[PDB]
């Protein structure tokens, strides 16, 4: 696996103000990367694949861009349902894997 | 030489009408009648039987970058259409035409072969029709069809009826 | 006592046309021209046509999905497509060498066809299962059934290189085609490569093709296209294929035993068997005339056709009667 | 649309093999990729395998001498089987599809899931 | 021709004769002169009439058809134009010839025979009553003025009517 | 008294030739073999041919400037043109399916010539005005009326993408070309790029052009070349023109009507106000006659050719008075 | 023929007569032999050695002509080559067997008519000195010497001279 | 005393048939179809044929070390190949345009051979010694007579860049080729490159070629392939030749003149010291008939072929003697 990290483990944001959040990745990954929704007692929820492109019923709220090894994701701002758990995806080698997530509240 | 067709006779194409005091009737005269037919016969077979034939299928399939090609193959089927259409009709116009006259004459020589058999025993009359200057029974009326008519047996009947 | 000399006459109304005079009446008569056919497709010498149905001859052979019913009609008379056929080449694209393909099929008496390059096998380092919207089968995505879209597996792209040597004993035809993806991200995502080839060979074959990237006016809503190639491999030869991306690869390929004498028609006649030695589009002639003005365009032991109404002969005496 | 619930044993013994199945509704395997994917309390997800209905598999290496998945004949249901457990397979499992790759296009691989079940928890 | 009269049994054609293709010519104490005879001669402009035109009408019209360019890579292709061309012109040239010559051989034939039975049907309206002689005509036992030249040509020959006249001028 | 039977003898000479004998005098006779013509290009059914004079076909569609008067001309019923044509493809290259597309354009009986893609608003990032002195105009240098030359502009070349949907319900004819510099002082000057592609698109059609750089003999003083492409739009497609250089655009078009019995003929015959059932390169024939000696190459309602001097039938008697 | 002379009103022909087709047979007190009319054997030549060369010469010569190679994906222009080639042969194979055998049947009526004609000229010589007898003969009803038998075939003979022996001998 | 009228009767057996009876026998005839031939090659009108014994064209053409003794004859009647020829191409590949250049040649009655580009003096920095056991003769490796292999010299390859213009008078045909390696190993090794090219030009003639590496089956023991490309250059005109490797230069180019009545037959008849004016591949006609049904190939003036078995005409009289 290529072990990736999220640095920013928690955010604590307490308006529905803009958040971020990052992965970085030990090898490039081109743009082979996608970013998750996970909450307890829910479905996981795919928010975008490709780096930057949202899948359908995805908010415009959700964005974000990057390559190789380095990932940004943007929340444009936080609605009550949106303090989940994120984490990204790297589907550009064999075996696919993820980041250990980060925790919004 | 005949004035139209018999309706009478129905047993060949070629013949007589015989007529006497002791019957009346057609006869086909079956030589002729079956070398008119032969001849025909081949003939009718020698067209059928000389048509060249090769079989395949002919259609042929071009793209829309191959029109030369394409009216080529056109240009020789129209050709070769119009070539066959042209021979095949004047052909039979005169094959068609060579029948008629050779049955013409056909019915012309049968018509001379009395004419040499009878000689002076009767007269001609227009029509197709020979007069007998004597009295002629079946018998002779067999013997002129067959050609076996025993002219000077009757000349003297003749000498006395014609007058 | 009189002896008359003359010839029959009869009820007959037959003319015949001579050069001195159009109309003559006859006492008998001849037909040179035959003017009629059945209205159905019989089979020549007992042997049935290859019935398309409504695809296209880049339908059979290609494996179209929709025209299934036909992969088992191996031994051909000749072959009856539908004025306007629409099963074939389902995933849009040019099919080279069509019309000469053909031809070549028209004349191949009996199709083995065969796995070449099992799908299960062959391709332990591809995706075999890609299947397409366009070439639906019951309603459900899937593709020609004798080709096999080959795309990335775990991120990689291993170059394809196998060959096949024809032990079939006789000439061996083998489809294949070439993707041309409408955007490079495709390109990419399905093949992992940039600058993909396809090359082709045999003893005297050589053909390389390169990918093109373009966006193409959309069909059957597709935007890319896959392009055909063929060719034919003559026992003892092989086929070598390499790749490094957009192979459509050819799973599947006819061994031709190759015949005569047969074609392609196109109708919409039914088929209804009688022994047709001599067949046209719009059905069979069962005549020994030696012309006919049925149709220009036949299969079999015919007439041969001429622009003419009539071709009577006169073979009896002229009909006048007195 | 389609939508998906995991069943099975909340409770595998390490002797055991571990398995689950996810049930479809409102929808059949229909030429996708099929994935299960794991989730130990505290971590982030782990990608086990995907499969195919017509029998082709994907596995992460790691899990390989371990994890078989295939499907039923149901055609709307799939199963994940883990043998010997290790007890660090106290997890969540999750039941997903792969991601079409186009509207027009599928039997090919996207790398990403997009329906989720919520999963199911495994205590060793 | 085949049948022997015409410049044959009969010397020459008429110059002077002008309303027709076949005739007569006669001569007697009321005159002398030409009559066509018209039944025979449209007879034979009819026939003929409708020969000419079935080889004429019998053919089809010649569509457009015009060379073709190729180009230095495609001679196969210009030779088979040119071949294809080739082959139809020998073939229409050589029937189109033979045609004629068959059809003007026939035709005089035809001619020949209907001036010959013209001359027959005469001879069987006559029989005794007239001698046969040279250039087509015969001589007549009898006196046979412009009322009688008629009744022959027409067919209409009333035989017996001179037959004591001819009996006793044939000695 | 004297009755003859005769038959009639003038002073005729019209001589015929029969099996049994070589010349034979006759009293009537009809000629069957046409050998007259009048020496000019007449109208045919009220048609004019077109006239292109100088013109080569290229010449007038390509739009060679000195092939102006050949603008107007939308339609006619056969194709005249010079012997030995001067006004060509002014600009050196070769012409595509040349020959085939003279085939295709002689059976249009009539056009529109229309703009495709309009100069003054297609293109604003890019020079369109390349010119030639080989394509000079009364000693002004030039090129082709029907197409525009596309060159980089403030030292730029941004990628050409531009469409045309056919909706004129006729096919329509697309001209374009492809430039190849005769170095790479040349094709960097003009497209800022060594590497440039020209890409044309339809539902069918498909195909990429490279730009070669090589050194040739000079033709009208130019070193390099401009291939000249074409291909015929279905109503209701799209063609698509991508390109990042050497891309010489179509300007016009035209939206084409086909019909039949035209063809192309050359001939240094003058036009006249006549009309004609059948024309041939050395004048138009009126005649009713089965046969004509005249020419092989006719287009209209023609006699047929034959190699024959004389086809002369005998109607009348032979001609032999006393 | 269809005129009925070869081998029917003339029982067969002369294996004694070398000189040409058509001809005599005499036989009186001074003499007997066979002569060919010279008169008709050579018209009956020159009549047909025009025909026969005139199928000949009309024919045209065949100049190089050979197939071509194409290779295996250019089928479609090898069948449209073969198919030319088939055309032609077939029509030109048809239109020489039929323009023999039309030709064939004509002469031997040209001959048949030939023969029929010279015997008609004699029996127009000779009229009521002579009568017909089988064999297509004339039997004399007068002495009939060598100079006598020229006379009759030179188409000299003056009938009436004969007449008062033939007139006795008619009884 | 008698004077009868009759007809000749002979011994004859001259049978023909009429449309009315089946068989006749005549006292007269003429046969109208020949049907021998002599089993010779002969000359046509004193000039001899050109034989290119166990030589395709191809082999002669090129060169082909067998082909050696074929060098000297300049001119001849016609061209006969042997039905299986052995020494064609000796280092396999595709020839271009290979048919149409047989049909071009056929028309060649005499040729002259020139050393076009001067193995000495043209090529200064290459190696010009390049040979192959495919093309060897009498035990040693060897190549092309008219062909010259170019590799590099020393590590390096300089720019090939050469012209000729054409001032013999005639069209002069130029060959050469191009060599597509087995692999890269091999393409370093002969050419120092991993990226030829090869370019022919003349004022309208345009080509490039690149070298397709590949392994391919091997043929004549080789791996490789080497295709072979020809143009007729015009006189006047100037052939162009540039490459950076892979190119086999022309040595030897021919200088044609074309005539009539030649052709290219294949026949194992043996050539004699004989004449005739007509000529089947079985052997010559010596015949003044119209027709034959001898063969549907011929070269010079021959009756027309029929599939007629006899065409008996008769002149003479229906032989029925008594
Ligand atoms: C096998 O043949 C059948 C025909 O018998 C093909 O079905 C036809 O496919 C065309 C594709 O363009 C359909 O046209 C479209 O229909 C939709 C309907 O909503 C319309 O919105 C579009 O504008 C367009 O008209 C056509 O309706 C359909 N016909 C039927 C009866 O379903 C089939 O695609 C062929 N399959 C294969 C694998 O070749
Ligand atoms: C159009 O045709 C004219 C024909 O005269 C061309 O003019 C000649 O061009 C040659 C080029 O080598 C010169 O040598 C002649 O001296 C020119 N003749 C005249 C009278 O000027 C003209 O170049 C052609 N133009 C185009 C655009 O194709
Ligand atoms: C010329 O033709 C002869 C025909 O025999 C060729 O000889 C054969 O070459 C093959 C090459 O693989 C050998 O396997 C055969 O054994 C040879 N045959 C014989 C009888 O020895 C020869 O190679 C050809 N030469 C050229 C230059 O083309
Ligand atoms: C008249 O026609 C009938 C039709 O049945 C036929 O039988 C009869 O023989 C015909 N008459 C003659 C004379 O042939
Ligand atoms: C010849 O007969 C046909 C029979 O259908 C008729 O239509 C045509 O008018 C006739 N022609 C003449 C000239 O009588
Ligand atoms: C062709 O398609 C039509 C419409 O889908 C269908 O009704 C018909 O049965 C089909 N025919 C064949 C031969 O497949
Ligand atoms: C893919 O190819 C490599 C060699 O390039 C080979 O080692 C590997 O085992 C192959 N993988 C499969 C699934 O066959
Ligand atoms: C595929 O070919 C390229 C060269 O074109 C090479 O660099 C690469 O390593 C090859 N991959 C495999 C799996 O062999
Ligand atoms: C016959 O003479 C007339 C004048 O009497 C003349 O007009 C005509 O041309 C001549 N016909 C010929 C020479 O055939
Ligand atoms: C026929 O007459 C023409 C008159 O010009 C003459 O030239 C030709 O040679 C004659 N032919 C024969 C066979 O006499
Ligand atoms: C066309 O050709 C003629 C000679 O046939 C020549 O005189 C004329 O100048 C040329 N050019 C134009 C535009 O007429
Ligand atoms: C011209 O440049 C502008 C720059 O903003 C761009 O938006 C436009 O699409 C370009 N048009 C072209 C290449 O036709
Ligand atoms: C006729 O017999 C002669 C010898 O008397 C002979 O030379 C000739 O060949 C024979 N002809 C035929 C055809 O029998
Ligand atoms: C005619 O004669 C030939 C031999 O010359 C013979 O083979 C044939 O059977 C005969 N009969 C017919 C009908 O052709
Ligand atoms: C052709 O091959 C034979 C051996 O099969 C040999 O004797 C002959 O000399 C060869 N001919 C040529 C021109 O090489
Ligand atoms: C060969 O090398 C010399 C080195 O000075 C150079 O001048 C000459 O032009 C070269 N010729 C070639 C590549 O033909």
């Amino acid at each position: 696996e290529i072990v990736m990290t999220q640095s920013p483990a928690t955010l604590s944001v307490s308006p529905g103000e803009r958040a971020t959040l990052s992965c970085r990745a030990s090898q490039s990954v081109s743009s082979n990367l996608a970013w998750y929704q996970q909450k307890p007692g829910q479905a996981p929820r795919l928010l975008i694949y490709g780096a930057s492109t949202r899948a359908t019923g995805i908010p415009a709220r959700f964005s974000g861009s990057g390559s190789g090894t380095d990932f940004t994701l943007t929340i444009s701002s936080l609605q009550s349902e949106d303090f989940a758990v994120y984490s990204c995806q790297q589907y550009n080698n064999w075996p696919w894997t993820f980041g250990q997530g980060t925790k919004v509240e | 030489f005949i004035e139209g067709g018999w309706t009478g006779m129905v047993d060949g194409w070629y013949g007589y009408h015989h007529q006497n005091e002791q019957g009346s009737g057609y006869a086909a005269d079956q030589k002729s009648t079956q070398n008119a037919i032969n001849g025909i016969t081949n003939k009718v077979n020698s067209v059928i039987e000389k048509m060249n034939t090769q079989f395949t299928a002919v259609g042929k399939e071009f793209n829309k970058l191959e029109r030369r090609m394409e009216n080529l193959n056109k240009k020789v089927d129209d050709g070769f259409l119009d070539i066959w259409t042209y021979n095949a009709e004047l052909l039979v116009l005169l094959e068609n035409e060579r029948t008629l006259d050779f049955h013409d004459s056909n019915v012309k020589n049968l018509y001379e072969k009395v004419k040499s058999q009878l000689k002076n025993n009767a007269k001609e009359i227009g029509n197709g029709c020979f007069e007998f200057y004597h009295k002629c029974n079946n018998e002779c009326m067999e013997s002129v069809k067959n050609g076996t008519y025993d002219y000077p047996k009757y000349s003297e009947e003749s000498k006395l009826n014609r007058e | 006592d009189t002896i008359c000399i003359g010839y029959h006459a009869n009820n007959s109304t037959d003319t015949v046309d001579t050069v001195l005079e159009k109309n003559v009446t006859v006492t008998h008569s001849v037909n040179l021209l035959e003017d009629s056919h059945n209205g159905k497709l019989c089979l020549l010498k007992g042997i049935a046509p290859l019935q398309l149905g409504n695809c296209s001859v880049a339908g059979w052979i290609l494996g179209n999905p929709e025209c299934e019913l036909l992969i088992s009609k191996e031994s051909w008379s000749y072959i009856v497509e539908t004025p306007n056929p629409e099963n074939g080449t389902c995933y849009p694209g040019y099919f080279a060498d069509y019309e000469e393909l053909r031809e070549q099929l028209s004349s191949v008496s009996s199709f083995e066809r065969f796995e070449i390059f099992p799908k299960e096998s062959s391709w332990p380092n591809h995706t075999v299962t890609g299947v397409s919207a366009s070439c639906s089968h019951n309603g459900k995505s899937s593709f020609y059934r004798n080709l096999l879209w080959l795309t990335g597996k775990n991120g990689l792209y291993p170059n394809l290189s196998k060959s096949y040597v024809n032990n079939k004993e006789k000439e061996v035809l083998v489809l294949w085609g070439v993707h041309h993806p409408p955007n490079i991200g495709n390109q990419r995502a399905l093949y992992h490569t940039e600058n993909a080839y396809v090359s082709v060979v045999s003893s005297h074959y050589s053909r390389r093709f390169t990918p093109e990237i373009a966006k193409r006016p959309k069909v059957r809503d597709q935007e890319g296209r896959i392009n055909y190639y063929w060719t034919l491999l003559e026992p003892g030869d092989t086929i070598i294929f390499e790749a490094n991306g957009n192979l459509i690869a050819p799973w599947y390929a006819f061994a031709l035993s190759r015949g005569f004498g047969s074609g392609i028609i196109t109708s919409n006649a039914p088929m209804d068997e009688c022994d047709a030695k001599c067949q046209t589009p719009q059905g069979a002639i069962n005549s020994s005339l030696p012309f006919q003005n049925v149709h220009p365009v036949t299969i079999g032991e015919c007439p041969k056709y001429v622009r003419s109404a009539k071709l009577r002969m006169v073979t009896g005496l002229r009909n006048i009667p007195s | 649309q389609v939508q998906l619930q995991e069943s099975g044993p909340g409770l595998v013994k390490p002797s055991a093999t571990l398995s689950l199945t996810c049930t479809l509704s409102g929808g059949s395997l229909s030429t996708h990729y099929w994935s299960w994917i794991r989730q130990p309390p505290g971590k982030g997800l782990e990608y086990i395998g995907n499969i195919h209905y017509s029998g082709s598999t994907n596995y992460n290496p790691s899990l390989r001498s371990r994890v078989t998945i295939s499907v039923g004949t149901s055609k709307n249901q799939f199963s994940l089987k883990l043998t010997s457990v290790t007890a660090a397979d106290t997890a969540v499992y999750y039941c997903a599809r792969d991601a079409p790759y186009s509207d027009f296009l599928s039997g090919v691989e996207t790398g990403w899931f997009d329906p989720w079940g919520q999963g199911t928890l495994v205590i060793v």
